[PDB]
RNA sequence: UGACUGCUCCCUAGCAUGCUACUACCG
RNA sequence: GCGGUAGUAGCAUGCUAGGGAGCAG
């Protein structure tokens, strides 16, 4: 489960990526290192909150419309 | 590298190699030119000459395609093929030739030596990109002609406005005036720096030096040349006369010091080239100052 | 100034679903997901850069150095070397970058076109009366790897390497085409080629044990004079070609060029203070140099620092007073004794030597008497002579020849059996394997159809794990088998539903079973 | 090869040497059908050696630029291919943290910051109406990404700091409503 | 990779030579290459011999080498003819259907836009004909534009006029603002920033929108755009409800719009309604009623233009509360009353430029007979909605056609729904006229309104009847005639009364040479519908198929409340005009 | 091949085999106009297949030379672009401040790592935190190798601009930190 | 913006060589 | 009845070249 939350965090850090993130140096550094730990973590349980943190960087912005992407 | 021949304008890739000026053949129109002179060497992108270590042969329909090279039959692979046949020389764009059916007009200019007046009655009754060819052919073998004389030493200085000159070995000898105008430049122990404009006339050598200077010993000097490139645009325009003097600034207040000017320029600006009847002194060179103010935009 | 990033890898999520429909990734299973792209920030080009910080000038011990030298040039006599005109140089490749600021215009290609080979002839010759100083950039690279460290290699000038193949690629090239020796770069591991390099290794030792050490930051650390070494014995080959000062005059172009040239970092030039660039043109060669140059100072200082009275073997006690009069009382070579050093450490320590990857057969009841190096040796000699700490966690020992080397090349070792008799197979890490599948620059992974030729290659290296007692590392070829016969039987049913027509016949059937993977190990080819 | 004229003259040379073989005919009258028969597979072996080739040279350019047009077409959807993924495997993994800010999202409650992890760093999350103050705030505690926040502020949009029991149901269309409540982690 | 045209099949090839290059099909596009010039074709590579340095780029001229297409000058020995078996060579070679006759896509793609046959072709075409025509259209007439020079203003002389040439071989841009340029100004390098500009009869005389000050080298031209290709029909297939369910049946009305009510009940009982809009008939009043009638309706208000929309807010703000109104003006100066950039809105006003891409209510379309199929499909594109209205008519004005030269088109095919409301009839009408009286509205009934509106008020004899012939003498893109701008102001004269109109006249240079005699203001015949007074003195100094036809200057009687003047010097529809006659000074 | 001397050899001695078959005359009718045929294989044996062998090579040569062709217009093209870069680059060499320096040389070379430092018009600082900002570049004006730097525009990694009094301690973590302070030498 | 090497698989082309069959001519 | 050369096709091996990819230091 752990590596569900691996990979699905290299898939976040790459739409941020193409979301233009990284013309914002201290945004994309923060968001870099949250990427760069989880695929480092051991215990899935920090993992998943700096996941809820770096995908907070996500809902922050405006150009993903979300509802419209939970078609469900 | 590779542009449009002169006869044909297609996009070719062979430039006579005994021609003087070298200009881009067409296939088909190339052989045309190769056909009827002794202008039997032609280069493209490496020269059309047998490269078997140490030959001879230098003739274009003296070779055969061998391979990766170009043969004489002294050296032809037995596989080979003839370079020039078909009535088409082997070039790049070997597809896409038109000639011309009489192109001695061309070889004409090509083995034109520059003697008579029948040359310069070809240099201008000739057609156009032969009438560069022609122009530039003329400079090109004058400035080698100036160099065919001796190297002007002043060997000995004597007096101002005079100097003793003997020249170099079994070259005759430069005219007396100043259409042949030197620009030497002296030596140190190793090469060749600056000494000026000069001429020899009678004296005892009568120098007539723009600038100033004082020459010394071993001072020597000839017609230094430069490197006549071609040239693009016509000689004129295919030019034309047009409907009202449009985009020209008609101005209101003239100068009649040269009420003999106005009505010359006012359809000058309604045409595209005027070459006035300019007679000596006919204020010609008052003309076109007229026109300075009455267009002075 | 420029900040230059790296981007995380692409996630190939059919791989990913099809390994988990295959029972993977199950929580507390041995081969797990360990190598990811780790993306990287603005400031990490230059922050890694900075690494040359570890490099400081290091004085060598002259009178131990100039005898080293002459023990491993010994190493280097099987081979050939020369210059060579500008026609027989060979470039695989002419596609890459030609450096800076070559760079804007066209790659190496233009550049090897754009001169004939009297140009390059002129060049070549121009640089035995000439410095060419040339400018080096520094490039941050993009591929799977186990720790976030960034990565960075230096690309070259092309008028450095233009002229560098000329000067080296004569023995560069009879370096990569021997068998049998020391150096073994060149050596294939497929077809039996893991088998015989260890059985050379392992040439006759008595009581062998192997050993494997490791050079922390090898590259930034690596101290001036030994690569100055390193390349005059790499030169030492010339001695018809070239005269003397050619040699110098090569040589001061080399250090020029790739040991204190200027780095162009960022949009920003610095100085490089020193150790090796890793993009030059002869970086492979020169590491091996430099590892045997280090495996043999460690021998010295274990045999000199021994109390010579306790050694029993009076012939070793003899060759220990020759190898203290030959280091520091002779002041010319004794051909002689560098002979008969070489042969010792020949018969009493085989080492098989990649560009600064290292195994080491040893004879066991020696080093334990100090007689050859252990590795409390080259802790002190990478200490005293390198400036790093060597901890003993990235070096291992093996007793047990019958499963060699802990580690060579990344690859473990495993003694199997093929057709009648026993050899050696290199079998990788499953968790590599797994992230180079799911893990990848898109289009090269997301989309398997459109390149299994991808996951042909992948099966090839992940073939041995199906010889191993562990059951899930053998599982991970079997998915691989596996996945490629989906891959396949999916492409001609789309490009039949995009169709009416498809494959008439294939013989493609040879990429799901083993018998087209396990060729590759067998001995003949 | 079925449908080319060379099979029918190959068949009848084929009965041709069949009527002779079983006749038992002549010596030279039965050498007619391989000097005549064997050629019939020397022109018709070989126009069904060519086309034969043209057969799979046009199969593997055409699944060529198949392999191309589907590679250029899947290089200029990534930044939706992508985005789906993702949510797919969002959806997928369900941890409750995770779906509580996602659902918030959808409807209102983006944060305006990092959400950050430790007991005591500010967080700054946008609360667009009042029936979603509802389900999050309840008097000083704060639930969102399954946690807990004391409100510190909590202003309106038209930046006047509004104090807490202000907010309530009629007494809410009053203010500029896309509230920024501030609050730190319990 | 997508589907064909003709066929609707996944394919990879676009004719090349074809100017807009529509995804065709393997066999469709054979049956297009068979038939014309259009004999170029691009796969995911072009074909064209790439062996290096050639010349041949016809389709069937080709032969498949392996890994490259080469003409015979060049295939090598193992070849394949790529076009063959009736079937040219790409991807899906199997699922190809064509259709039989395709010289309707070939008339289409082979159709230079001359003659009124092409524009027959245009809408008498088959739907994704449809879409290829109309963008067809547009791509070769933004493709006119620029065959023409750089306005260069080279010298400045004073404001309002300007010295002004243009660029070489060139012949030169129209008179008006149909055509206006947007320039922009250079440092040493590139480009950057002047605006929206047009010049007319000076001397140099330009209008610019916004407020600038020129200087020396500054340029102009008709600065273009990309028409990328359109999605959605012109129109849905449409059908009429069983109740008007899903729609909000209101209890209170304003009988004001009396005349709507009864119109609104069935356009919720059924998808689209085109309207018989006349002129000033409530038709702006009329979907502001629906407005109130169905508060509940995120209602689409679109125009040719933020000046024709112009008139649908109008009375918005002034008929319905303020926010929820709102306009979308892409980064124009127009009306700015309402927010900006807000498309989540109840009412959400536009034109075909730049209202973006949701789901809504009920359409409401006013300029209908000027726009074509183009920005037709364009609002459906943007949107799918409940239900649709055009307002609006082909009674109006079409297009100014830069390309159609022989015999203008009929007022009936101006578009796909056009035809309709003169092959079904009109879904709605309004004979509510509010404006002009008894004077005009009936003699424009007897003129192609079906005998239909009927008279407003009484008949004060105040638009004019004149029976004259003038004298007219061309220049550049205009014709100027003073025989009747005598006229003008002899009829002017008489009572100074009279000058308190608008000046009409389709050569506006006409006005040009008309302003500096009378100060009167200016009137543009086809940009006129929607702007009036009750007095306006009208030269139609022309009689040709510019001038007198049927519905073109038909918007410019009709502009008097009560009193218009009319010098009618042609005998196309004198014959009919039932006015005021007197003797002509 | 069809317009060869073989093709038209082949047709005449085909019409006469033929002919004198359909005649049907003599065995010598076959043997004799089946051995000349036999030489019909000899016939266009390689007037039409060692030479297509040709149209073989002279096409490869052909394309093998325009090759070239373009390997030497790029030549010249890039020929041209290093050395307009090199006349482009020299022009801002700032030909006083280095003549001077070069002078005072006693043979004329001088290390390259001073020449930016003596003659360079511009620095650029990067600086990584406030506290290095302190020690270096404070206030609006600075001294470095020995000169004077007065400064001018201050970016942060973003490339957008910070005035001079955002560079506090506190409001520090609200800027992207390796800010670029550019200066010019003073006089 | 992509370094230097080494190995390996897949596809295509060319050439020669090598092997086998069919046909032809002559001795 | 054999030899030989010439042709053509099939088949193989090898070498070079071109392209796509994988791993390793
Ligand atoms: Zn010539
Ligand atoms: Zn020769
Ligand atoms: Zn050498
Ligand atoms: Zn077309
Ligand atoms: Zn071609």
């Amino acid at each position: 489960k752990m590596s569900d939350v691996k990979c699905t965090s290299v898939v976040l850090l790459s739409v941020l990526q193409q979301l233009r993130v990284e013309s914002s140096s201290k945004l994309w550094a923060q968001c870099v290192q949250l990427h760069n730990d989880i695929l480092l973590a051991k215990d899935t349980t920090e993992a998943f909150e700096k996941m809820v943190s770096l995908l907070s960087v996500l809902l922050s912005m405006q150009g993903a419309v979300d509802i419209n992407k939970l078609c469900e | 590298a590779v542009g449009a021949c002169v006869l044909c304008n297609s996009q070719t890739s062979l430039r006579c190699g005994a021609c003087i000026r070298r200009p881009f053949l067409c296939c088909k129109c190339c052989y045309d030119h190769v056909i009827s002179t002794s202008h039997k060497l032609v280069l493209s992108v490496n020269p059309y000459v047998c490269n078997a270590p140490g030959c001879d042969v230098t003739d274009v329909t003296q070779l055969y395609l061998g391979g990766m090279s170009y043969y004489c039959k002294s050296h032809k692979p037995p596989i080979s093929f003839p370079l020039c046949a078909n009535g088409q020389v082997f070039g790049l764009y070997k597809n896409t030739c038109v000639g011309s059916d009489n192109v001695t007009d061309f070889n004409a200019i090509a083995t034109c030596d520059w003697t008579n007046a029948g040359d310069y009655i070809l240099a201008n009754t000739c057609t156009e990109r032969l009438k560069l060819f022609a122009a530039e052919t003329l400079k090109a073998t004058e400035e080698t002609f100036k160099l065919s004389y001796g190297i002007a030493t002043v060997r000995e200085v004597l007096s101002d406005r005079e100097l003793h000159l003997s020249w170099e070995v079994g070259k005759p000898r430069p005219p007396l005036n100043r259409n042949y105008v030197f620009t030497g430049y002296r030596v140190t122990k190793n090469s060749k720096v600056q000494i000026g404009e000069y001429t020899f006339e009678k004296g005892a050598v009568v120098y007539r030096g723009t600038t100033t200077y004082k020459l010394n010993v071993g001072d020597y000097f000839v017609l230094t040349s430069h490197t006549v490139m071609p040239l693009s645009a016509p000689t004129l325009v295919p030019q034309e006369h047009y409907v009202r003097i449009t985009g020209l600034y008609p101005t209101l207040n003239i100068s009649d010091e040269f009420s003999s000017n106005v009505a010359n320029y006012q359809k000058v600006g309604m045409q595209k080239y005027s070459t006035l009847q300019g007679p000596p002194g006919t204020g010609k060179s008052h003309f076109a100052i007229g026109l300075a103010l009455y267009y002075p935009s | 100034v420029a900040f230059q990033t790296v981007k995380p890898g692409n996630f190939n999520k059919d791989f990913y679903d099809f390994a988990v429909s295959k029972g993977f990734f199950k929580e507390g299973s041995s081969v797990e997901l360990k190598h990811f792209f780790f993306a990287q920030d603005g400031n990490a080009a230059i922050s890694d850069y900075d690494y040359y910080r570890y490099n400081l000038p290091t004085m060598c011990d002259i009178r131990q150095l100039l005898f080293v030298v002459e023990v491993v040039d010994k190493y280097f006599d099987c081979y050939d070397g020369g210059c060579i005109n500008a026609n027989q140089v060979i470039v695989n490749n002419l596609d890459k970058s030609a450096g800076f600021p070559f760079n804007k215009w066209g790659k190496a290609r233009l550049y090897y076109d754009s001169m004939s080979y009297e140009d390059q002839d002129a060049l070549f010759a121009y640089t035995k009366r000439n410095v060419i100083p040339t400018i080096t950039q520094m490039n941050l690279k993009y591929a799977i790897s186990a720790k976030n460290r960034a990565r960075t290699v230096a690309g070259v000038s092309i008028c450095s390497t233009m002229t560098n193949r000329q000067f080296h690629q004569k023995l560069l090239k009879s370096i990569a085409a021997t068998r049998g020796a020391t150096v073994v770069i060149g050596t294939s591991k497929f077809y039996g080629g893991w088998h015989n390099m260890l059985k050379t290794v392992y040439s006759d030792v008595e009581n062998p044990h192997l050993m494997g050490w490791d050079y922390p930051k090898c590259d930034r650390a690596m101290p001036n004079m030994l690569r100055i070494m390193a390349s005059l014995v790499l030169a030492r080959k010339h001695t018809t070609c070239c005269s003397l000062s050619h040699r110098f005059y090569r040589l001061a172009n080399e250090c020029a060029q790739v040991l204190s040239e200027m780095v162009m970092c960022g949009g920003s030039l610095y100085v490089k203070p020193g150790g090796t660039s890793s993009g030059d043109a002869t970086t492979a060669y020169a590491n091996s140099v430099f590892n045997i140059c280090q495996a043999v100072t460690a021998n010295v200082n274990a045999l000199l620092s021994t109390d010579g009275n306790k050694i029993a073997d009076k012939y070793v006690r003899n060759l220990q007073h020759r190898l203290y009069e030959c280091l520091y009382r002779n002041r010319d070579v004794d051909t002689d004794f560098v002979n008969e050093f070489y042969a010792y450490l020949r018969k009493h320590f085989s080492m098989m030597i990649l560009s600064d990857d290292a195994v080491v057969c040893f004879n066991s009841t020696y080093a334990s008497q100090g007689l050859v190096a252990s590795i409390k040796n080259f802790k002190s000699v990478l200490y005293y002579q390198n400036n790093v700490f060597m901890s003993e966690a990235k070096c291992w020992t093996e007793t047990d020849l019958t499963k060699g080397p802990h580690e060579f090349c990344s690859q473990h070792t495993m003694l199997v059996k093929q057709g009648d008799d026993y050899v050696y197979l290199p079998y990788p890490d499953p968790s590599r394997i797994l992230g180079a599948g799911c893990f990848v620059d898109d289009i090269v992974k997301t989309d398997g159809t459109l390149m299994i030729e991808r996951f042909v290659s992948l099966a090839i290296d992940a073939y041995p794990l199906t010889k191993h007692p562990n059951q899930e590392y053998a599982d991970v070829f079997h998915l691989y088998l596996q996945y490629i016969r989906k891959l396949h039987d999916e492409l001609t049913g789309h490009m039949l539903d995009m169709y009416s027509v498809m494959l008439t016949n294939d013989n493609t059937s040879r990429y799901w079973e083993p018998e087209f993977y396990e060729a590759m190990y067998t001995p003949h080819t | 090869f079925s449908s080319l004229p060379s099979y029918a003259a190959f068949a009848t040379a084929q009965e041709a040497y069949e009527q002779a073989v079983a006749n038992g005919d002549s010596e030279v009258v039965l050498k007619k059908l391989k000097k005549s028969l064997n050629v019939a597979k020397s022109e018709f072996d070989r126009d069904a050696a060519m086309q034969r080739k043209l057969e799979k040279m046009a199969d593997q350019a055409m699944t060529q630029m198949y392999k191309q047009a589907r590679s250029e077409d899947k290089r200029a959807k990534v930044t939706s291919a992508m985005q789906t993924m993702l949510f797919t495997m969002l959806r997928k993994l369900d941890n409750d943290a995770l779906n509580n800010i996602i659902n918030n999202a959808r409807d209102g409650c983006v944060p305006l910051n990092i959400i950050p992890l430790t007991t005591a760093a500010k967080l700054m999350v946008v609360i667009p109406d009042y029936n979603t103050y509802k389900n999050t705030c309840d008097g000083t505690t704060f639930t969102y990404a399954s946690a807990l926040w004391e409100i510190q502020q909590v202003v309106d949009a038209d930046s006047k700091i509004v104090q807490l029991s202000e907010i309530s149901m009629d007494n809410s269309p009053n203010l500029a409503w896309p509230l920024i409540v501030t609050a730190l982690r319990a | 990779v997508g589907a064909c045209v003709l066929c609707n099949s996944q394919t990879s090839l676009r004719c090349g030579a074809c100017i807009r290059r529509p995804f065709l099909c393997c066999k469709c596009c054979y049956d297009h290459v068979i038939s014309t010039s259009h004999k170029l074709v691009l796969s995911v590579n072009p074909y064209v011999c790439n062996a290096p340095g050639c010349d041949v780029t016809d389709v069937t001229q080709l032969y498949l080498g392996g890994m490259s297409y080469y003409c015979k000058s060049h295939k090598p020995p193992i070849s394949f003819p790529l076009c063959a078996n009736g079937q040219v060579f790409g991807l899906y070679k199997n699922t190809c259907v064509g259709s039989d006759n395709v010289t309707d896509f070939n008339a289409i793609a082979t159709c230079d836009w001359t003659n009124a046959g092409d524009y027959i072709l245009a809408n008498t075409c088959t739907e994704r004909l449809k879409l290829f025509a109309a963008e067809t259209l547009k791509a070769t007439e933004e493709t006119f534009k620029l065959s023409y020079g750089i306005a260069t203003v080279r010298e400045v002389l004073s404001d309002r006029e300007l010295h002004l040439s243009w660029e070489v071989g060139k012949p030169r841009p129209p008179l008006n603002r149909n055509y206006v340029f947007t320039g922009y100004r250079v440092t040493k390098n590139s480009k950057v920033q002047i605006g929206e500009y047009t010049f007319e009869k000076g001397a140099v005389v330009y209008r610019g929108t916004t407020t600038y000050k020129l200087n020396v080298g500054d340029y102009f031209v008709l600065t273009s755009h990309t028409v990328m290709p359109l999605s959605a029909p012109t129109l849905v297939p449409q059908e009429h409800y069983v109740r008007i369910t899903g729609l909000y049946p209101t209890l209170n009305i304003s009988d004001e719009f009396s005349s709507n009510v009864a119109n609104y009940q069935k356009v919720g009982m059924q998808k689209y309604s085109t309207l018989q809009g006349p002129p000033g008939t409530g038709k702006s009043h009329f979907a502001i009623g629906l407005a109130l009638y169905y508060p509940s309706a995120r209602i689409v208000y679109t125009a040719c233009s933020h000046a024709a929309v112009d008139a649908l807010c109008e009375k918005a703000l002034k008929y319905l509360p303020i926010d929820k109104c709102s306009r979308i003006i892409p980064a124009v100066e127009c009306f700015d009353k309402f927010k900006v950039n807000s498309t989540l809105e109840q009412y959400v006003f536009c034109t075909v430029n730049a209202l973006p891409e949701t789901t809504a209510d009920i359409v409401v379309f006013d300029e209908i007979s000027m726009a074509t199929n183009y920005d037709l499909s364009v609002v459906n594109a943007r949107l799918r909605a409940k239900h649709y209205v055009y307002i609006g008519d082909p009674a109006q004005l079409p297009a100014p056609r830069t390309l159609l030269t022989k015999g203008t088109l009929e007022p009936e095919y101006f578009n796909s729904v056009c035809r309709l409301m003169k092959t079904i009839g009109p879904d709605m009408f309004l004979g509510t006229c509010r404006r002009c009286p008894a004077e005009i509205v009936d003699t424009v009934s007897a003129l192609v309104y079906d005998n239909k509106l009927k008279a407003h008020k009484d008949k004060s004899a105040q638009c004019f009847k004149m029976f004259y012939k003038g004298v007219i003498t061309h220049d550049v893109s205009s014709a100027i005639n003073r025989p009747q701008i005598g006229v003008v102001r002899e009829f002017l004269t008489r009572n100074p009364a009279w000058r308190k109109a608008v000046f009409i006249s389709p050569y506006n240079s006409q006005n040009a040479v008309a302003s500096k005699i009378l100060g009167l203001p200016t009137q543009t015949v086809d940009s006129s519908q929607g702007s009036e007074y009750d007095y306006v003195i009208f030269t139609q100094t022309t009689e040709t198929a510019h001038s007198c036809n049927v519905n073109r200057f038909n918007v410019a009687i009709t502009r008097a409340k009560v009193g218009i003047l009319c010098i009618m010097s042609d005998r196309d529809l004198y014959d009919k005009l039932q006015f005021t006659s007197l003797e002509i000074p």
